[PDB]
RNA sequence: GCUUGAGUCUCGUAGAGGGGGGUAGAAUUCCAGGUGUAGCGGUGAAAUGCGUAGAGAUCUGGAGGAAUACCGGUGGCGAAGGCGGCCCCCUGGACGAAGACUGACGCUCAGGUGCGAAAGCGUGGGGAGCAAACAGGAUUAGAUACCCUGGUAGUCCACGCCGUAAACGAUGUCGACUUGGAGGUUGUGCCCUUGAGGCGUGGCUUCCGGAGCUAACGCGUUAAGUCGACCGCCUGGGGAGUA
RNA sequence: GUUUAUUAAAAACACAGCACUGUGCAAACACGAAAGUGGACGUAUACGGUGUGACGCCUGCCCGGUGCCGGAAGGUUAAU
């Protein structure tokens, strides 16, 4: 998947602190941060339709995380989709 | 594939064609790609292989 | 890039067009043109000698450096072009030394490429050298005959060589045609083939675009009297003889080189 | 078996026409069989062992 | 003449014919003989017996060369091919090599498809 | 900087061309900032098979830690010299140092 | 709120998972050349076919395409279709060990969307082998077949379409519980490791069987047993999966 | 679109498109006692000839006759 610095960045920018890996925001933008290295991929290549897979599998994933997210917490979901940009 | 012998020898006694290229190897690139009846010969001669 | 346009107005219906976005739009290099004037078919006795031919646009000729004679100078590729008197494109090129040429364009050759002429060049497309120096098996294009003369085999859009084979002082090659030939090895020759090949993807679509590029009707044969063409007369469509040339000569068939001189350079006929 | 240069231990497994051994004769868990063949594979290519006895 | 006096004994066993080329080390034909040349046309030139007769005449019609050693390169299955060489040793040649040479593809063409007899 | 175990057969007539060769293909390494952590010169050894017939031809073991442009740009001078007959570049298995 | 469901992070493991690029060795065909000579090929037998214009056999050199022997295994990976030389690059998933974190974020899913063997279709390449169609020879009462000799599309590549199969464990998905035995494969922990051991603990998988179920056959902790959630489908044969 | 200027404007000619065939460049081919010129300052994705005539679905069998292409063994065969 991802580098083990890139991950170790994205947890430290978006938990309470590290060793919080499994907070919402920050699962929402290591799929993110998964998802757009792979539109670099995908963009080459087109008919990997096993990683694609993958590939949908989290996008579903971070879009059930935003939806478990936006029930909870608003404010942490509009300060989450505003940092990441996405939602288009 | 090869033999030699010294001057004690009689008999042809090659009996390494019975060991790897004559019997069924040769006689089974005689016929036909598949890809089915191989995994069914192969299905029923692992499942004849049995006590 | 091949588009069918779209059916408005009959005409359109049937038109493929090759576009290019990497030609130049805009006016060529002016001190390699001269003026190319059109004849309508028709030798320095005023009569038509070939058929077929008259009208058409208007066109300049560009003097394309089929020699390639600057031998280890580099040049850049400056732009490409648009040629009206050739299937391919045009590259005009930049030498080092300030002097500006024009080539046939190879396949992959864009804007800002280096070529190089001459026996230590680097086997790449678009590197004129003498065919003792270039690989057995490798497409070549714009290949000479007799050495130092210039290119005339596979200059046409799309079309290369293959050399296959360099028996002593000569080169085996297979020649577009299908047909092997023997040439001498001390020919130059460019790497690569040339580059334009969805030339022959395009339809045309009417009457006039024919008109346009300098073709005139075909009239028939079997459409005329007797007294103009073999194939004549006869109350209605009526054939019954052996095709013919309008001048007796068989048409389907029959073999016109006489030659003698050039049978041994010819390794094999084509087919 | 995890090494390819050792073409001692690979000529071990390994008969006399250049075919690789099944592991139903060697013994040799199926582990060390496969990284066993892909070594002998890579040795053939580089010309420490024979692709047969017939080149 | 010319007097190689070591050759190699090429036998070319097929399901329907035994084909046995002797020669030289360098790989250039002596003389051949195959055993549908040996009369049995048919059912009957695929046969040990036809094959031994085959490999008897091919080592008549190399007595000009004087060969004494020979290797042996044997293709293909058949009912030839044993008793082939075993004619070779009927015939005063020193057997030396016996080498089986058949074709054998690293999975390369697709073999034909036949027989629903 | 990942590793790779470079092996390349070399002519046998250029094989005084050799440790040249090498120095600058270690150059290269250097290039990069990359380190290499063994190098055998494995001598005119016999091929198993004959190639271009060529029989026994000239080994160099590498096993070099770099970045992967490098190798590529040292794959490609691998292509195009004509000196250099199968080469064979391979897998980190993380940076070995001993002999075979 | 909480952690026993679900998920994230750390470290490894095995793998024909996918896509792109390169390369290697055997073999078939073709081309050029050397030797050599009367057959070769084929079949139940033959003939068509190839062959004294020199075939077949054999050796040398070259070209080209496709497939990747041995390993190879009721072995592995994948949701399924499927994926088999070797190497690199990009990439998906699974599983295991200890610990940390989120805290029900879960299950199923009509419409919808995606993927989907083979044959087929479109455009452009390629084309060695094999081979629908086709042609010839036989067989036969006939032979639009089986067999033989040739052989085009096709099979191969790029991009798009199609959208199906005995697409099958003829067994929807997810979860829980319920006697056993022998294996295979891949992890991990402990003990003199005193070796190719002994004791456990997971993941996937094969064969046989107990209760139970089943019309029977059989299934049998990977259920067709005992339950729960949601979906899909059935309602006599034909007509007809047709108009 | 073109055509019988001055009784025929048409289903005829042309056409884009298709196919066959020739042509390796001093190209085939044409005008020319020849030189030369057109083909073309082009080069087989090009050029000439012939037929058919957008597009769609297609294009079946016959090589005995006439032609063309290929073969060289034998028969016959000019000048010398």
């Amino acid at each position: 998947s991802l580098s083990t610095e890139a991950t170790a960045k994205i947890v430290s920018e978006f938990g309470r602190d590290a060793n919080d890996t499994g907070s919402t925001e920050v699962q929402v933008a290591l799929l993110t941060a998964q998802i757009n290295h792979l539109q670099g991929h995908f963009a080459e290549h087109k008919k990997d339709h096993h990683s694609r897979r993958g590939l949908l599998r989290m996008v579903s994933q971070r879009r059930k995380l935003l939806d478990y997210l936006k029930r909870k917490d608003v404010a942490r979901y509009t300060q989450l989709i505003e940092r990441l940009g996405l939602r288009r | 594939i090869k033999v030699r012998e010294n001057e004690p020898f009689d008999v042809a006694l090659r009996r390494f064609k019975r060991s790897c290229e004559k019997a069924g190897v040769l006689a089974e690139v005689r016929r036909r790609e598949f890809y089915e009846k191989p995994t069914t010969e192969r299905k029923r001669a692992k499942a004849s292989a049995v006590k | 890039a091949v588009v069918k346009c779209k059916p408005t107005s009959p005409g359109r219906r049937h038109v493929v067009k090759v576009v290019n976005p990497e030609l130049h739009k805009g006016k060529p290099f002016a001190p390699l043109l001269e003026k190319n004037s059109k004849s309508g078919g028709r030798n320095n006795n005023g009569r038509i000698t070939t058929r077929h031919i008259g009208g058409g646009h208007k066109q300049a000729y560009r003097i394309v450096d089929f020699k390639r004679n600057k031998d280890g100078i580099p040049a850049v590729v400056e732009r490409l072009e648009y040629d009206p008197n050739r299937s391919a494109n045009i590259a005009l090129v930049l030498y080092k030394d300030g002097e500006r040429r024009y080539i046939l364009a190879p396949k992959g050759l864009k804007a800002g490429d280096q070529i190089q002429s001459g026996v230590d060049a680097a086997i790449k497309p678009g590197n004129t050298l003498p065919m003792r120096n270039i690989p057995v098996g490798s497409t070549v294009h714009n290949v000479e005959m007799k050495p130092g003369k210039g290119g005339q085999l596979a200059r046409s859009a799309g079309t290369y060589v293959q050399i296959v084979a360099r028996d002593g002082a000569y080169v085996t090659l297979r020649l577009r045609s299908g047909e092997m030939r023997k040439v001498e090895a001390d020919c130059r020759a460019t790497l690569g083939e040339v580059g334009n090949a969805e030339h022959m993807l395009r339809v045309l679509g009417k009457a006039g675009a024919a008109r346009w590029r300098g073709v005139r009707p075909t009239v028939r044969g079997t459409a005329m009297n007797p007294v103009d063409h073999p194939h004549g007369g006869g109350e209605g469509r009526n054939f019954g003889k052996h095709p013919v040339t309008p001048w007796g000569v068989q048409t389907k068939g029959k073999k016109t080189r006489s030659n003698k001189r050039t049978d041994k350079f010819i390794v094999r006929r084509r087919s | 078996e995890i090494d390819y240069k050792d073409i001692a231990t690979l000529k071990n497994y390994i008969t006399e026409s250049g075919k690789i051994v099944p592991s139903r004769i060697t013994g040799t868990r199926a582990k060390y069989q496969r990284q066993l063949a892909r070594a002998i594979k890579r040795a053939r290519y580089l010309s420490l062992l024979p692709y047969t006895d017939r080149h | 003449r010319k007097q190689v006096s070591d050759g190699v004994a090429h036998i070319h066993a097929s399901f329907n014919n035994t084909i046995v080329t002797i020669t030289d080390r360098q790989g250039n034909a002596l003389g051949w003989a195959t055993a549908g040349g040996s009369g049995f046309r048919g059912s009957r030139k695929s046969t040990p017996f036809a094959a031994q007769v085959a490999a008897e005449r091919c080592a008549d019609a190399v007595k000009e060369y004087g060969i004494k050693n020979l290797e042996v390169m044997v293709k293909g299955p058949g009912p030839g091919r044993e008793s082939t060489i075993r004619a070779l040793n009927a015939a005063g040649f020193r057997i030396t090599n016996i080498t089986d040479v058949t074709p054998i593809p690293h999975n390369g063409c697709r073999p034909p498809k036949k027989r629903r007899v | 900087m990942r590793h790779y175990e470079i092996v390349f057969m070399v002519h046998p007539d250029q094989s005084e061309q050799v440790p040249g060769m090498i120095e600058r293909y270690t150059a290269a390494i250097t290039g990069a900032e990359g380190k290499i952590h063994r190098l055998e010169d494995w001598g005119r050894r016999q091929l198993a098979y004959p190639i271009n017939k060529l029989h026994k031809a000239h080994y160099v073991l590498m096993n070099v830690e770099a970045p992967q442009e490098v190798i590529d740009e040292l794959e490609t001078t691998f292509r195009f010299n004509d000196a250099v007959i199968r080469s064979m570049v391979m897998r980190t298995k993380h940076a070995v140092t001993e002999a075979s």
